[PDB]
């Protein structure tokens, strides 16, 4: 009859063939994951395009429902998600030029070897040839060759490509009513219609601006006492003044700083919480290890794993004949059927790990009576931020004394608190800056504000403003070093790190303060707290349906992402650092100073 | 005295192939000695709800007949098999009576009815003008109408096949596993009741 009964027996037989299809095909990706070989890449192919035609035939059969003449919101958020161009708006030529460099992107990243000149006999690949030299030399000028080496082949290769990938984007994100592509990036987190809990794309740069702001003390304490022990690490190569040298962040791009805290740890005498070792003497096996991280969900009252979940899952890896990835991923394949991929060790990062996937696993189980296009996040940060903060209960000395792990008798003073506080920190806060300034820095390319021959120029002077880090040598336009990096290179969003952070600690803040706890954040524990658990899953069972500013209200009480309970998490910290910051200088300097 | 003669039970619980929730197969059953304790104390079944009767005295109780509906659902859609439900099998499919008498009898058959390729044999109707009286079949294959714009036989705009398959793949969860479904009505009619229970010596 109506225009909004037939969208919505539209979106039922919609919802119907997809969540068949969707099965199918994840259920072909995760063979190909768990078993590569060519038929399974044949039947992922196959099953991929048949999953892309069906939604390229479903956006052209959702348009003819106009979204003016639908009143119920539900309704109205699955048809503005069906009825999504994507790339189909732009002409054939040009679809197919954007899909051809957007593989061939994937390629060179994927399969870019690099090794030193005069002794090309054998190469080393990125991963993890490279990784092992940037997360643990101590030489200055190898980390500067291997930096220098691969920033100049990956860019090299990949600048023509970028400049030709902005424009195509740029022209069917205009094309799909956006101002750029960036605006497009920024559309993930635009609510429309709620009296109140409306989100503008615009609103989303000057939140990131705002939030940062008050970052911006913290990271600056955190850089004043990386540089100096970076400068006793490297005598002569660092400045008091001036920002930090590139290739010495610990990773490839500088991405995490988790890699110095080898160098940069406040009391090295005092020990670690490394509970390795004792997991190798109660042998503990990768299915006691979920069964723990089973165990941990249980307790704050989630729903327990599925009989499907161990029987389908691959929690170890399967040998040497069989080759699978090695990559940690929850595979939400629907109809009810969650798996875990992960090649789980004996580690605290392998037990870590299996918790933050199986928090993945409980927002996937959360949503399952949804409809099938609401089964997502609210917004792209809360579901990475929902296994984070899995990752920070599970990390804390309690949760490691209450099952064992860690000795009873184990003393928990300020130093090692402080030295726990510094490592989070280095993973972090210090992603923060790097995040901002690469997202504002495509933002601004997208938008036009910087010409293609000024694009380095700007962007070492955007790394020297905003992340302190410093070019060992100059740059021209012939370099692409942005796109050496994983997600720019392969279009991917990044600003979901950002708000990611940010809301991983305002959930810890949200179910500490339901599970009343009473000591600093950091040793906090979710644990055994049934109502922390509920207010967690109000905002779990929502999924899509609602806002994620009513979502974000749902936990947390606030309208808008916050930066106080970082900060509150980090006070210890951030008192010490204050201290052992009198006689050094904070802030730095964007000038030459320590080498160009 | 000595007792022969026991109805059918083996041609419904046991049968090789259910029919579809929308095709749903009934026997009537009729002239001979039900024994019900065979099927209540059985471990296999996973629902054994009865409505207007209870199981201990229905080895008592005599009937005139009873009908034996059969057909395969998803484990989510076994709540709908009751009186006063809602939802598509309800609505479209299997509608029961609030004025019924008799026992649903549910169990997971993800063993049977499941093939790893997608088991696309069992379907179900997804649309209808109206919902179903108690105990009609629709086996209709006519194009749904939800537009005012006429189907005339084609499957194009807002025009939609009824039947839809429910692919059936063993490492489905237990929400959307195949369950063999098996409905007994039992009804007195002023004919004289033959469908007695087993007398003890
Ligand atoms: C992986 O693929 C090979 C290819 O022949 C097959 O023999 C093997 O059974 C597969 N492994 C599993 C666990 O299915
Ligand atoms: C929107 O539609 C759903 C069914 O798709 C219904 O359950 C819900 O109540 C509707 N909301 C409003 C406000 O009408
Ligand atoms: C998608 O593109 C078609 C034509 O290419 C256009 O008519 C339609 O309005 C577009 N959809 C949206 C949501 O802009
Ligand atoms: C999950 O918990 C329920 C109730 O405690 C229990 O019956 C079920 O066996 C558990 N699942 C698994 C896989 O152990
Ligand atoms: C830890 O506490 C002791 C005693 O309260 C104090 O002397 C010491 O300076 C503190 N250290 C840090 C790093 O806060
Ligand atoms: C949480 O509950 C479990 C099971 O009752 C118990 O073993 C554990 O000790 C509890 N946690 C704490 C911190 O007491
Ligand atoms: C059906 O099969 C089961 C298992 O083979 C058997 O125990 C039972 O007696 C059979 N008959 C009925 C009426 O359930």
């Amino acid at each position: 009859s109506t225009i909004e009964e037939q969208a919505k027996t539209f979106l039922d037989k919609f919802n119907h063939e997809a969540e068949d299809l969707f099965y199918q095909s994840s259920l072909a990706s995760w063979n190909y994951n768990t078993n590569i070989t060519e038929e399974n890449v044949q039947n992922m192919n196959n099953a991929g395009d048949k999953w892309s035609a069906f939604l390229k035939e479903q956006s052209t059969l959702a348009q003819m429902y106009p979204l003016q003449e639908i009143q119920n919101l539900t309704v109205k958020l699955q048809l503005q998600a069906l009825q999504q161009n994507g790339s189909s708006v732009l002409s054939e030529d040009k679809s197919k030029r954007l899909n051809t460099i957007l593989n061939t992107m994937s390629t060179i990243y994927s399969t870019g070897k690099v090794c030193n000149p005069d002794n090309p006999q054998e190469c080393l690949l990125l991963e993890p040839g490279l990784n092992e030299i940037m997360a643990n030399s101590l030489d200055y000028n190898e980390r500067l060759w291997a930096w220098e080496s691969w920033r100049s082949e990956v860019g090299k290769q990949l600048r023509p490509l970028y400049e030709e990938y902005v424009v195509l984007k740029n022209e069917m994100a205009r094309a799909n009513h956006y101002e750029d592509y960036g605006d497009y990036w920024r559309g993930d987190y635009e609510v429309n219609g709620v009296d109140g809990y409306d989100y503008s794309r615009g609103q989303l740069i000057e939140d990131v601006e705002h939030t940062f702001e008050e970052i911006k003390p913290l990271y600056e304490h955190l850089h004043a006492y990386v540089r100096a022990k970076l400068m006793n690490a490297y005598p002569s190569y660092i400045s008091p003044i001036g920002c930090l040298p590139a290739h010495l962040l610990g990773d490839m791009w500088g991405r995490f700083w988790t890699n110095l805290y080898s160098l940069t740890v406040p009391f090295g005498q005092k020990p670690n919480i490394d509970v390795t070792d004792a997991m190798v003497d109660q042998a503990w096996d990768a299915q006691r290890i979920f069964k723990e991280a089973e165990k941990f969900f249980v307790s704050v009252g989630l729903p327990n794993m599925t009989q499907g979940f161990w029987e389908n899952s691959m929690l170890t890896d399967p040998g040497n004949v069989q080759k699978a990835v090695c990559h940690p991923t929850a595979w939400d394949l629907g109809k009810g059927d969650f798996r875990i991929l992960m090649c789980t060790k004996v580690t605290m990062d392998d037990f870590l790990t299996a918790h933050h996937e199986m928090g993945h696993i409980q927002y996937d189980m959360a949503y399952a009576a949804q409809p099938f296009l609401l089964r997502n996040g609210a917004n792209e940060g809360f579901h990475e931020a929902v296994g984070e903060i899995m990752s920070l209960s599970a990390a804390t000395p309690k949760h490691l004394k209450s099952i064992g792990l860690l000795s009873p008798d184990f003393q928990e003073d300020n130093e090692t608190e402080i030295n726990f506080l510094l490592k989070q920190a280095l993973t972090i806060v210090g992603t923060l800056p790097f995040t901002y300034m690469l997202e504002k820095w495509r933002w601004m390319v997208f938008k036009g504000e910087i010409p293609k021959d000024q694009w380095m120029k700007k962007w070492w002077e955007m790394k020297r403003e905003i992340v302190g880090v410093v070019e060992p040598v100059p740059h021209d336009e012939t370099y692409c070093d942005p796109a050496s990096l994983f997600h720019v290179s392969n279009d991917y969003s990044f600003i979901r790190y950002y708000t990611r952070t940010l809301y991983q600690f305002q959930f810890q803040e949200a179910l500490c303060q339901a599970a009343k706890h009473e000591g600093p954040l950091h040793k906090c524990d979710i644990s055994n707290s049934t109502e922390a658990g509920q207010k967690l899953f109000n905002m779990l069972r929502l999924g899509k349906s609602e806002p994620w500013t009513l979502a974000l209200e749902n936990v947390v009480g606030a309208k808008n992402m916050n930066v106080r309970p970082l900060l509150n998490y980090f006070e210890p910290l951030f008192t010490w650092l204050k201290d052992q910051n009198k006689n050094s200088f904070v802030g730095w300097s964007t000038d030459w100073s320590p080498y160009a | 005295p000595n007792i022969t003669n026991l109805c059918p039970f083996g041609e419904v619980f046991n049968a090789t192939r259910f029919a579809s929730v929308y095709a749903w197969n009934r026997k009537r059953i009729s002239n001979c000695v039900a024994d019900y304790s065979v099927l209540y104390n059985s471990a296999s079944f996973s629902t054994f709800k009865c409505y207007g009767v209870s199981p201990t005295k229905l080895n008592d109780l005599c009937f005139t007949n009873v009908y034996a509906d059969s057909f395969v659902i998803r484990g989510d859609e076994v709540r709908q098999i009751a009186p006063g439900q809602t939802g598509n099998i309800a609505d479209y499919n299997y509608k029961l009576p609030d004025d019924f008498t008799g026992c649903v009898i549910a169990w997971n058959s993800n063993n049977l009815d499941s093939k790893v390729g997608g088991n696309y044999n069992y379907l179900y109707r997804l649309f209808r003008k109206s919902n179903l009286k108690p105990f009609e079949r629709d086996i209709s294959t006519e194009i749904y109408q939800a537009g005012s714009t006429p189907c005339n036989g084609v499957k194009g705009f807002n025009c939609y096949f009824p039947l839809q398959s429910y692919g059936f793949q063993p490492t489905y969860g237990v929400g959307y596993q195949p369950y063999r479904v098996v409905v007994l009505s039992f009804e007195l009619l002023h004919a004289p009741a033959t469908v007695c229970g087993p007398k003890k010596s």
